C-alpha cells in the first residue's frame, strides 16, 4: 500500500527544517 | 536611488524598467559586482554550489515522495510490462468530468499523470520494493539537502570561510575527487549492489534491520 | 470518482487546499512583497 | 621614409595591417603621426588614406 | 564594393533621388507608364495565344461541366511530362485556375481563331505603347501645366476612359455577347452558333432572340426605354444553366454606369466656365462652412492641400494604391457571391484562386499606399504650405491617434483571439457548454444577420420592387445547382463567423497601427527629433537612447508587410474553409446537400486546435500525397515554400556584423590562393538584410498556401 | 515512450552544455586571457591561426550543406516525378564495416569479430574474453537497439547531423576567436562579452559581439 | 552616463563636433597634429550614445570612441 496520513504529516514537518536552513542560507548569501 | 540591486550601483540609479530586468540577468555574474574581491568571489561560489546541491536533493526527494504518496509503485512491480507508472496526482479544479475520466488511468482511482522519466525502472533494479522504501529514501534526501544548506551557511561564517590558497589547491582536489568522489562512491555503490540490489533481485529482502545478518554470498567474505 | 476531483491517497484534503494556496491565494502577497523589495529606496 | 616609398603597416588596429601602401606625404613639423600613406583597398567606411607614425612602418622599396 | 551592386538596382526607379526637376520627373513617369502598359499587353498576348494554341478551349466549350480547363502544355524532358494531366476529352495538360475559359465564354468567344486575333491585337498594341513612350519622351514630351490640369484629367478619365469604356463594352455585350450566350444556354452546338458579325449584318437573326430589335434605336431617342426590357433587365439571381449572372443584367449594368460616368465627367471646370474647380472645393471645406459636428477641423480645413497635388507624385501614388486595394478587395468579395461568368461558380479551383489572388493583390497595394504616404511626408511635404490645416493638425495629435489605435488593437486581440484560447481550454477540459459556440455561450452576429434579412426582404419587394431574384444567393433565397454542384447558397452566420470577423478586424487594425505610426512619426518623434533629416530609409540612429533599431518609416513598411501577410492569410483561410464547409458541395439525388468538409466550420473553427487539425492537417493530404502523380509540382512547391520561409529567418534574426566578420576569414583564404577580385566582398546592409528577409518570408509563405490551395482544389474541387 | 523521452532529454541537455562550453570559453578570452602570460603557447597559436580555422570550418559546412541538401532535393524530384528508383542511394559502407567489426554478421563480410576464428574474437594469448559469448547475442538479435541496421537513408541523415555539428561549431569558434577583436572592430575586448552593436557606421555592425554568436548558435544547436 | 574617449590619432577635422546632435564635443587647441586642434568631450553627461561622431570620424581606426555606460534619463533620451 501507499503512504499513511501520519507518514505524509511527518514529511511536512521534517521539510520545515530545509525550509528554515534555505532561508538562512539565502539571507547569508546576501540581500 | 533604489536599494535593488545591491550588487550594482549603476543599476540602482537606472530610473527605467531596464533596472529590474538587468538586475536579474547579472545577479549570478559575481565578478562584475561592486567591490567583489577575488577571494570573496570563490567563497560565494562555494556556498552557491551547496545551494544548488540542496535543490538537486530536494528535487529527487520530491520525486520519491510523490510516487510513494500518489503513485502505483507496489502495483507496477507485479507486472512491469502490463502496468503503467504514475508520476503524481492531478488537482486542477477547472477539469470537467470528461477530463477527470480521461486522466483516471493506469488503474488509479483519481486523475494522474503517467510517469515517463523511468524512475520506476531505476528504483526497481536497485532494490526498492515498497512505498515505505521510497518514503525513507525521500526523508533521507530531505535531511541530506538540509545538510547541504547547513554547509553553505557554515562555510560563509568567518571562522569557516576558506582562504584563496585552499581554492587554488588543484592537486588536493584532483586527488580527493578521483579517489573519494569517483572511487569511494563507486565502491560504496558496489556495496549497495551486492548487499541490497542483488538479493532483492533474487527474492531476498535486505533492509536496515536485517543486513548485518544476511551475507551477500554463501561463502561470506572469505 | 468521475464527476469531480477526488483522491484515493493519504490526506486527500491536502491538494484541495495547497493548489489554491500555492497558485492563486499566496502569489499576489508574494508579488507585493517582492514589489516592495525592488522599489524601496 | 619619404614620398615615393611603398611601406607596410605594423599597426594591429588598422584595416591595412600586413598590407602595402604608398606614402603620399611625410610631414617635418613634429606632429605625432606624420606619414600620410595612401592605399589601394578601401576600408569599411570609405577611407583609403590614414596617418601613421614612422615607427609603425617597414619599407619595401 | 559589393554594396554598389545592390544599391544600383535599388536606386533604379526613384526619380527625385536624382536632380529634382518636377517637369523632367513627370515626363519620365508618363513614358514609363506607356512601358508598363506594353508589359500588360505583352502578358495579355500570351494568355490569348496560349488560349488559342495550347489549350482544350474548343473541347471545353462543348460541355463545360465535365471538362477541366487547361491552357499550358509541358515538354517531355527530365520526366516532367507527368504534370500533363487528363482534363477529360483526351487532352493532357495543366489545369489552369485563372478562369480564362469562363471569361472568354461570357465575352462571346467560340473558336480558337478569335483568341488568336485577340493575341495579335495585344501584340500590336504593346508595340504601340512602346512607341508612345518613345514619342512622348524622346520627341514631343509635354510640360508641367499639362500634368497639373486636374479638371481636364478627371473629366477625360471619368467620361472618356470609364464612361466610354463601359458604354463601348455595353455595345459588345448587346450586339455580340447577348446573342452568343443566349444560344449557348438554350443548347445550340458550336457549329450552329453564328459568327458575331452576323448578328449585325443579318439584323433579323437577333430579332427572334430579342423582339425589341425590330423597333430599332428609335425608342432610345424618344425615351420609350421600356420597349427594350428584354435585353436590358433588372433580374437578379443567377442563370440556372450556367450559374453566372444574367447577361441582360450585365448589359444594363454597363449601360447605367456608362451614363453615370459620362455625367461624372462633366463635373469639373476646364475651359468653358461651367463646372467645379478642385481649389474652390478644397478651400471651402473648413469652419464655419462645414457642419457643426465637424468644427474640430478648424478654420483652415482643407485649404493648403492643393499644393500637395501640384507637386507630389508620391502622395497621388499613395491614394491610388489604396483605392486599387479597395477595388481588388471588392473584386474578391463580389465575384464569389455574385459570380459573373458562365460555369465559374461550380469550378471550385477557379473561385478559390480568383478570391485568393485579388485579396493578395489588394494587400500589397495597401502597404504600398502607406509606404508612399511616408515617402511624401519625408521628401515632398513642406510645412509652410500646411499651417493649421487638416494635414498639420493630424501631425499635432499623432500621439492621441496612435495610442487610441494601440488600445483598440489590444481590445480586439483579447476579445477575438483570447476567446479562441478560452475555447481551446474549455474543449480540452471537456466543458463544451462553457465554450463560445452555437451550442455553448452564443455570440450571434446579429447585425450581419439583420443585413442578410434586409437584403432578402428588399427583392421580394419592400425597397427594391424591380428585381425578380436576389442580388446574391449568399444573402438569401435558395440553392443554385449546376451539374449537381452547388453554385451559390445562403451562407449562414453563427458564433464561428462572429469570431473570425473580429479576428479580421483585429489583424487589420494592427496593420493600420504599424503603417500609420510609421507615417505619422516619419519626420520626427520624441526619440528622434530629426528623423526626417535621416531619410525615409535608414537602419537606425545607433545603439543609444536605449537602442533605435527600426525607427525609420521604411522599417514600418517592413513590419507592415508581415502583418498584412498575417491578416490576409486568415482572410483566405476563412474563405477556403467556410466555402468548403457551408457552400460548396453536391446536391444528391435525395435532395440533400453534402458539403466538401461536411459542415464542420461551425464546431471546429472556434478553436486553434480545430484550425490545426481539421483545416491544416486534414486538408493538406492532397498536397503531401501528390508525389508520383500529376499534382506533384504542387507537392514540390509545398516543400519549396517551407524552405524559403525557414531560409528567410537567417536574414531576419541575424545581423550583418556577424556576417562581415565571417567574410574576412573567407577573404583570407581566397587571398592565400591568389585569386582575389577587385570588387570587395561585403555583407548585405542592415536594410538589405531586412528587405531580403521579408521578401523570402512572404514568398515562402504565399507559395505554400498557393500549393496547398491548388492541389486540394484540383483533386476534389 | 520512456526511451524516447530519456534520449531526447539527455541529448538536448548535452547540446546546451556544448554551446555553454564555447560561451564560457569566449568569456575567458575577453576577461581572463592574458596574452603575455600565454605568449607563443597553444592559445596564442589559434588566435593567430583564427582565419585558417574559421575558413576550414566554413568549407566543411558548405560542402556538407550543398551535397546533403542536393541529394535530398534530387531524391525529392525523382520520387515526385514518378521514378523512385532513380534516387541516389549511397550505401553507408564505412559504418556497416564498423558494425561488422563489432559483431554483426548481418552483412556477411565475415572479417575480424564478424569472424569465428579471428584473433580479435578468440583472443589467442588469453582465451579470456568472457564478455563475447554473451555480447554476440546482443548484436545478432533483431529486437534490441544496439547496432541497428543502417541503409542509404541513414547515411544522408548522419551527414546532415555532421552539417549541424560543424556549423554550430563554426558559429561558436568564430565567436570565441573574434571575441577580442576583428578587422571590423579591433578593440572589441574593451566592450565586454555582451553589447548590442557598434552602431550603423563602418557598414553596420548588428550582432557583432561574442554573445550574439552564442545567440546565433543556439538556433543551430536546436536545429 | 556614457564615456567618450578621444585618442591622439585625431587630425582635428571637427567632423565629430558637427555630427553630434547633443553638443557633447568641442575642439580645444592641441599642437599634436597639423590642424592644431583636437576633439574633447566636456559635456559627456548629455551623451545619448548615438555614435554619430564615430560615423563621421575619418581616422582609421577611429580617434573617437563611445563606451555605453550607466543609463540615466538623459542618456536614454526620455522626454517623459
Ligand atoms: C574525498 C573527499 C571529497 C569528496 C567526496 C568531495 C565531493 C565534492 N566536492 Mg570537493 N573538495 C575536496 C574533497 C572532496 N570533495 C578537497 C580536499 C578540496 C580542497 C582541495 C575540495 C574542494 C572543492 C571545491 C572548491 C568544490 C568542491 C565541490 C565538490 C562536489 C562536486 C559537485 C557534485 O556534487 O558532483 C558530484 C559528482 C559525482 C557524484 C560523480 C559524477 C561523475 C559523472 C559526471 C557521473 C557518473 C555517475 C553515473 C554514471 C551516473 C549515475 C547517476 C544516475 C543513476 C542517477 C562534490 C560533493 C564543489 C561543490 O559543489 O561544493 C559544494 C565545489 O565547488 N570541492
Ligand atoms: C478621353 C481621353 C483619354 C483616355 C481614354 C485616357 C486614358 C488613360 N490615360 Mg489619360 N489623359 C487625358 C485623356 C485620356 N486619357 C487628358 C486630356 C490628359 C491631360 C489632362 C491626360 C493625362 C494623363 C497622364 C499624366 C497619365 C494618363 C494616363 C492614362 C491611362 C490611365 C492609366 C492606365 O493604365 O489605364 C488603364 C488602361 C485601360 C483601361 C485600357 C484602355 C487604354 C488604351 C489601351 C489606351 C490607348 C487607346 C486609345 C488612345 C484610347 C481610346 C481613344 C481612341 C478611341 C481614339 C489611360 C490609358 C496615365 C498613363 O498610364 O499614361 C501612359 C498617366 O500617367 N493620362
Ligand atoms: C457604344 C457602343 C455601340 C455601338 C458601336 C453600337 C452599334 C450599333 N447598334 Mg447598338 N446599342 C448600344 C451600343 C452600341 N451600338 C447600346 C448601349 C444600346 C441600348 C440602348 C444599343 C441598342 C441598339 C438597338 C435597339 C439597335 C442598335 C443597332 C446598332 C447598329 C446600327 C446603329 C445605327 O446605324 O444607327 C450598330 C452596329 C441597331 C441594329 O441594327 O441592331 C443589330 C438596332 O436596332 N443598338
Ligand atoms: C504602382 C505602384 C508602384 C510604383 C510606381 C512604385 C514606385 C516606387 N517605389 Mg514603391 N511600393 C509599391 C508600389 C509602387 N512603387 C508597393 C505595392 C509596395 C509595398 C511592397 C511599395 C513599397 C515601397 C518601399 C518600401 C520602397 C518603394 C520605393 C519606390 C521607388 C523606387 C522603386 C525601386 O527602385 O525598386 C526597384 C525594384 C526592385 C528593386 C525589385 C524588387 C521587388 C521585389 C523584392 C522582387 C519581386 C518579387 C517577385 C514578385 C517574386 C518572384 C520571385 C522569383 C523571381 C524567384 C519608386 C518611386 C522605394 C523608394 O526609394 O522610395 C523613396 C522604397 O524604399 N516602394
Ligand atoms: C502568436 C504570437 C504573437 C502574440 C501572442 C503577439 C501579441 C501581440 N503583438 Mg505581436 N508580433 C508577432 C507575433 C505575436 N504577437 C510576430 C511574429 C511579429 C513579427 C512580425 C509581431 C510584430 C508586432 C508588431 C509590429 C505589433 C505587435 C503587437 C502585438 C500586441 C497586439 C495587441 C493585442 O492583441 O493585445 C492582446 C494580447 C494578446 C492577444 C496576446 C495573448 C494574450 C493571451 C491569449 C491571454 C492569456 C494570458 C493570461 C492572462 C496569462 C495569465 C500583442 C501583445 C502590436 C502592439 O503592440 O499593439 C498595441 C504591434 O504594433 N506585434
Ligand atoms: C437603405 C435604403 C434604400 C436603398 C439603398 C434603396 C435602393 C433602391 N431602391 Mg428603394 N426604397 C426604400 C429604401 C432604399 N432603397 C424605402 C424605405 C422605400 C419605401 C418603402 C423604397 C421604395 C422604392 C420603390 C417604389 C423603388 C425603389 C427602387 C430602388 C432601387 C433604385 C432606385 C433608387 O431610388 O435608388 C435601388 C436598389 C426602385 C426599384 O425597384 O429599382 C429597380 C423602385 O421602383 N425603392
Ligand atoms: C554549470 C553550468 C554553468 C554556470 C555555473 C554558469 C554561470 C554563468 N554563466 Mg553560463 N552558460 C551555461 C552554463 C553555466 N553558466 C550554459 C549551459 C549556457 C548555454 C545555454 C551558458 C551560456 C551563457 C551566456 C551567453 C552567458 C552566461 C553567463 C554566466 C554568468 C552569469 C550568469 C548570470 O548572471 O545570469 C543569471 C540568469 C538568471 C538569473 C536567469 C536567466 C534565465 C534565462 C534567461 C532563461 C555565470 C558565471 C553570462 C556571462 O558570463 O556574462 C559575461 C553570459 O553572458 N552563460
Ligand atoms: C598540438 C597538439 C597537441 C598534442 C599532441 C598535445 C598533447 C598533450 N596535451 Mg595538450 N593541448 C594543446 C595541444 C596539444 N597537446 C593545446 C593547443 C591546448 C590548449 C587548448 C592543450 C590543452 C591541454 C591541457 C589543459 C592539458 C593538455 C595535456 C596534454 C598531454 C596529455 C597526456 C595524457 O594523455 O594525459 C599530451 C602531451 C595535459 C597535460 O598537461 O599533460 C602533460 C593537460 O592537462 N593539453
Ligand atoms: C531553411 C533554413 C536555412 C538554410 C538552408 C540555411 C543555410 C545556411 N546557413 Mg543559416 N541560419 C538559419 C536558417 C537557414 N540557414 C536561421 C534561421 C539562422 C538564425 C539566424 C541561421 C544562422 C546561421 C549562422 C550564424 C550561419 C549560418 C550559415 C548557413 C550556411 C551553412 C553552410 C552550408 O550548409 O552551405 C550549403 C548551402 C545551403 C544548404 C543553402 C543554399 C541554398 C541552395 C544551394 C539553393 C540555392 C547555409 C547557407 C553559416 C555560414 O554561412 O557558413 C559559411 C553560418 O555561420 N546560418
Ligand atoms: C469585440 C466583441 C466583444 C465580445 C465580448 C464577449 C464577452 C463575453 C460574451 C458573453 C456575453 C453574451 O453571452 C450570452 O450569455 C448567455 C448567458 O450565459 C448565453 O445563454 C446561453 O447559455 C447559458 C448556459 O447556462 C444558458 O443559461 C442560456 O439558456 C443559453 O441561451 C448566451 O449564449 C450568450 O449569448
Ligand atoms: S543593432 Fe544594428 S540596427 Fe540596431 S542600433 Fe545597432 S547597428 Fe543599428
Ligand atoms: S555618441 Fe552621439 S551624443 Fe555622444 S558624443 Fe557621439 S554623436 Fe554626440
Amino acid at each position: 500500500m501507499t503512504l499513511s496520513e501520519t507518514q505524509v504529516f511527518v514529511a511536512l514537518v521534517i521539510a520545515l527544517v530545509p525550509a528554515i536552513l534555505a532561508f538562512r542560507l539565502s539571507t547569508e548569501l546576501y540581500k | 536611488a533604489t536599494k535593488f540591486p545591491k550588487f550594482s550601483q549603476d543599476l540602482q540609479r537606472d530610473p527605467t524598467t531596464r533596472r529590474l530586468f538587468y538586475a536579474i540577468a547579472t545577479a549570478h555574474d559575481f565578478e562584475s559586482h561592486d567591490g567583489m574581491s577575488e577571494e570573496n568571489l570563490y567563497q560565494r561560489i562555494f556556498a552557491s554550489h551547496f545551494g544548488h546541491l540542496a535543490i538537486i536533493f530536494l528535487w529527487i526527494s520530491g520525486i520519491l515522495f510523490h510516487v510513494a504518496w500518489q503513485g502505483n509503485f507496489e502495483q507496477w512491480i507485479q507486472d512491469p510490462l502490463n502496468n503503467s507508472p504514475i508520476a503524481h496526482a492531478i488537482w486542477d479544479a477547472q477539469f470537467g468530468p470528461p477530463a477527470i475520466a480521461a486522466y483516471t488511468q493506469a488503474g488509479a482511482m483519481n486523475p494522474v499523470d503517467i510517469c515517463y522519466s523511468g524512475v520506476y525502472h531505476w528504483w526497481y533494479t536497485i532494490g526498492m520494493r515498497t512505498n515505505n522504501d521510497l518514503f525513507m529514501g525521500s526523508i533521507f534526501l530531505l535531511l541530506l539537502s538540509s545538510v547541504m544548506l547547513y554547509a553553505g551557511w557554515l562555510h560563509l561564517q568567518p571562522r569557516f570561510r576558506p582562504g584563496l590558497a585552499w581554492f587554488k589547491n588543484a592537486e588536493s582536489r584532483l586527488n580527493h575527487h578521483l579517489a573519494g568522489l569517483f572511487g569511494v562512491s563507486s565502491l560504496a555503490w558496489t556495496g549497495h549492489l551486492v548487499h541490497v540490489a542483488l538479493p532483492e533481485s533474487r527474492g531476498q529482502h535486505v533492509g536496515w534491520d536485517n543486513f548485518l545478518s544476511i551475507r551477500p554470498h554463501p561463502e561470506g567474505l572469505a | 470518482d468521475m464527476t469531480q476531483l477526488t483522491g484515493a491517497y493519504a490526506a486527500p484534503w491536502l491538494p484541495w487546499i495547497m493548489i489554491p494556496l500555492i497558485f492563486y491565494i499566496l502569489p499576489f502577497p508574494i508579488f507585493a512583497i517582492i514589489f516592495l523589495w525592488i522599489e524601496r529606496e | 621614409v619619404q614620398r615615393g616609398s611603398k611601406v607596410r603597416i605594423l599597426r594591429p588596429e588598422s584595416y591595412w595591417y600586413r598590407d602595402i601602401g604608398t606614402v603620399a606625404t611625410v610631414d617635418q613639423s613634429g606632429i605625432r603621426y606624420p606619414a600620410i600613406v595612401r592605399f589601394d583597398k578601401v576600408n569599411y567606411y570609405g577611407i583609403s588614406s590614414n596617418n601613421f607614425a614612422l615607427s609603425e612602418l617597414e619599407e619595401v622599396e | 564594393t559589393t554594396t554598389w551592386i545592390w544599391d544600383l538596382h535599388a536606386d533604379a526607379h526613384d526619380f527625385d533621388s536624382h536632380t529634382t526637376d518636377l517637369e523632367d520627373i513627370s515626363r519620365k513617369i508618363f513614358s514609363a507608364h506607356f512601358g508598363h502598359l506594353a508589359v500588360i499587353f505583352l502578358w495579355l498576348s500570351g494568355m490569348y495565344f496560349h488560349g488559342a494554341r495550347f489549350s482544350n478551349f474548343s473541347s471545353w466549350m462543348t460541355d463545360p461541366i465535365h471538362i477541366k480547363p487547361s491552357a499550358q502544355v509541358v515538354w517531355p524532358i527530365f520526366g516532367q511530362e507527368i504534370l500533363n494531366a487528363d482534363m477529360g476529352d483526351g487532352f493532357r495538360g495543366i489545369q489552369i485556375t485563372s478562369g480564362l475559359f469562363q471569361m472568354w465564354r461570357g465575352e462571346g468567344f467560340t473558336h480558337e481563331f478569335q483568341l488568336f486575333w485577340t493575341a495579335i491585337g495585344a501584340l500590336v498594341m504593346a508595340a504601340l505603347m512602346m512607341f508612345a513612350g518613345w514619342f512622348h519622351y524622346h520627341v514631343r514630351a509635354p510640360k508641367l501645366d499639362w500634368f497639373r490640369n486636374w479638371e481636364s484629367m478627371m473629366n477625360h478619365h471619368l467620361a472618356g476612359l470609364l464612361g466610354l469604356g463601359s458604354l463601348g463594352w455595353a455595345g459588345h455585350l448587346i450586339h455580340v455577347a447577348l446573342p452568343t450566350n443566349k444560344l449557348l444556354d438554350a443548347g445550340v452546338p458550336l457549329e450552329d452558333i453564328p459568327l458575331p458579325h452576323e448578328f449585325i449584318l443579318n439584323k433579323s437573326l437577333m430579332v427572334d432572340l430579342y423582339p425589341s430589335f425590330a423597333e430599332g434605336v428609335k425608342p432610345f431617342f424618344t425615351l420609350n426605354w421600356s420597349a427594350y426590357a428584354d435585353f436590358l433587365t433588372f433580374k437578379g439571381g443567377l442563370n440556372p444553366v450556367t450559374g453566372g449572372l444574367w447577361m441582360t443584367d450585365i448589359a444594363h449594368h454597363h449601360v447605367a454606369i456608362a451614363v453615370l460616368f459620362i455625367i461624372a465627367g462633366h463635373f469639373y471646370r476646364t475651359n468653358w466656365g461651367i463646372g467645379h474647380s478642385f481649389r474652390e472645393l478644397l478651400d471651402d471645406a473648413r469652419t464655419p462652412k462645414m457642419l457643426p459636428i465637424f468644427n474640430f477641423i478648424g478654420p483652415v480645413g482643407h485649404r493648403g492641400l492643393d499644393k500637395i497635388f501640384e507637386t507630389s507624385w508620391h502622395a497621388n501614388l499613395a491614394i491610388h494604391l489604396v483605392q486599387f486595394g479597395t477595388a481588388s478587395l471588392l473584386v474578391a468579395h463580389h465575384m464569389y457571391a455574385m459570380p459573373p461568368y458562365p460555369y465559374l461558380a461550380t469550378d471550385y479551383a477557379t473561385v478559390t484562386s480568383l478570391f485568393t489572388h485579388h485579396v493578395w493583390i489588394a494587400g500589397f497595394c495597401i502597404v504600398g499606399g502607406a509606404a508612399h504616404a511616408a515617402i511624401f511626408l519625408v521628401r515632398d511635404y513642406n510645412p509652410a504650405d500646411h499651417v493649421n490645416n487638416v494635414l498639420d493638425r493630424t501631425l499635432r495629435h499623432r500621439d492621441t491617434v496612435v495610442s487610441h489605435l494601440a488600445w483598440v488593437c489590444q481590445f480586439l486581440g483579447f476579445h477575438s483571439f483570447a476567446m479562441y484560447c478560452h475555447n481551446d481550454t474549455m474543449r480540452a477540459f471537456g466543458r463544451p457548454q462553457d465554450m463560445f459556440s452555437d451550442t455553448g455561450i452564443q455570440l450571434q452576429p446579429i447585425f450581419a444577420q439583420w443585413v442578410q434579412q434586409i437584403q432578402t426582404m428588399a427583392v421580394g419587394g419592400v425597397t427594391a420592387p424591380g428585381l425578380g431574384g436576389p442580388v446574391s444567393h449568399a444573402f438569401g433565397g435558395g440553392v443554385v445547382a449546376i451539374g449537381d454542384k452547388i453554385a451559390m447558397m445562403p451562407i449562414q452566420l453563427g458564433t464561428a463567423d462572429f469570431l473570425i470577423h473580429h479576428i479580421h478586424a483585429f489583424t487589420i487594425h494592427v496593420t493600420v497601427l504599424v503603417l500609420l505610426k510609421g507615417v505619422l512619426f516619419s519626420r520626427n518623434s520624441r526619440l528622434i527629433p530629426d528623423k526626417g533629416e535621416l531619410g525615409f530609409r535608414f537602419p537606425c540612429d545607433g545603439p543609444g537612447r536605449g537602442g533605435t533599431c527600426q525607427v525609420s518609416a521604411w522599417d514600418h513598411v517592413f513590419l507592415g508587410l508581415f502583418w498584412m501577410y498575417n491578416s490576409l492569410s486568415i482572410v483566405i483561410f476563412h474563405f477556403f474553409w467556410k466555402m468548403q464547409s457551408d457552400v460548396w458541395g453536391t446536391v444528391g439525388a435525395d435532395g440533400t446537400i453534402s458539403h466538401i468538409t461536411g459542415g464542420n466550420f461551425a464546431q471546429a473553427s472556434i478553436t486553434n486546435n480545430g484550425w490545426l487539425r481539421d483545416f491544416l492537417w486534414a486538408q493538406a493530404s492532397q498536397v503531401i500525397g501528390s508525389y508520383g502523380s500529376a499534382l506533384s509540382a504542387y507537392g514540390l512547391f509545398f516543400l519549396a515554400g517551407h524552405f524559403i520561409f525557414g531560409f528567410s529567418l537567417m536574414f531576419l534574426f541575424s545581423g550583418r556584423g556577424y556576417w562581415q566578420e565571417l567574410i574576412e576569414s573567407i577573404v583570407w583564404a581566397h587571398n592565400k590562393l591568389k585569386i582575389t577580385t577587385a570588387i570587395q566582398p561585403r555583407a548585405l546592409s542592415i536594410t538589405q538584410g531586412r528587405a531580403v528577409g521579408v521578401a523570402h518570408y512572404l514568398l515562402g509563405g504565399i507559395v505554400t498556401t498557393w500549393a496547398f490551395f491548388l492541389a486540394r482544389m484540383a483533386a476534389i474541387g | 515512450t520512456t526511451m524516447s523521452a530519456l534520449y531526447t532529454h539527455h541529448q538536448y541537455i548535452a547540446g546546451f552544455l556544448m554551446i555553454g562550453a564555447f560561451a564560457h570559453g569566449a568569456i575567458f578570452l575577453i576577461r581572463d586571457y592574458d596574452p603575455e602570460a600565454n605568449r607563443d603557447n597553444v592559445l596564442a597559436r589559434m588566435l593567430a591561426h583564427k582565419e585558417a580555422i574559421i575558413s576550414h570550418l566554413s568549407w566543411v559546412s558548405l560542402f556538407l550543406g550543398f551535397h546533403t541538401l542536393g541529394l535530398y532535393v534530387h531524391n525529392d524530384c525523382e520520387v515526385a516525378l514518378g521514378s523512385p528508383e532513380k534516387q541516389i542511394l549511397i550505401e553507408p559502407v564505412f559504418a556497416q564495416w564498423t558494425q561488422a567489426f563489432h559483431g554483426k554478421a548481418l552483412y556477411g563480410i565475415n572479417s575480424l569479430l564478424s569472424n569465428p576464428d579471428s584473433v580479435a574474437s578468440t583472443a589467442w594469448p588469453n582465451y579470456g574474453n568472457v564478455w563475447l559469448s554473451g555480447w554476440l547475442e546482443a548484436v545478432n538479435n533483431g529486437a534490441n537497439s544496439l547496432f541497428l541496421t543502417i541503409g542509404p537513408g541513414d547515411l544522408l541523415v548522419h551527414h546532415a547531423i555532421a552539417l549541424g555539428l560543424h556549423v554550430t561549431t563554426l558559429i561558436l569558434v568564430k565567436g570565441a576567436l573574434d571575441a577580442r577583436g576583428s578587422k571590423l572592430m579591433p578593440d572589441k575586448k574593451d566592450f565586454g562579452y555582451s553589447f548590442p552593436c557598434d552602431g550603423p557606421g563602418r557598414g553596420g555592425t548588428c550582432d557583432i559581439s561574442a554573445w550574439d554568436a552564442f545567440y546565433l548558435a543556439t538556433f543551430w544547436m536546436l536545429n | 552616463s556614457h564615456s567618450v574617449k578621444i585618442y591622439d590619432t585625431c587630425i582635428g577635422c571637427t567632423q565629430c563636433v558637427r555630427a553630434c546632435p547633443l553638443d557633447v564635443l568641442e575642439m580645444v587647441p592641441w599642437d599634436g597634429c597639423k590642424a592644431g586642434s583636437i576633439a574633447s568631450s566636456p559635456r559627456t553627461e548629455d551623451c545619448v550614445g548615438c555614435k554619430r561622431c564615430e560615423t563621421a570620424c575619418p581616422t582609421d581606426f577611429l580617434s573617437i570612441r563611445v563606451y555605453l555606460g550607466a543609463e540615466t534619463t538623459r542618456s536614454m533620451g526620455l522626454a517623459y
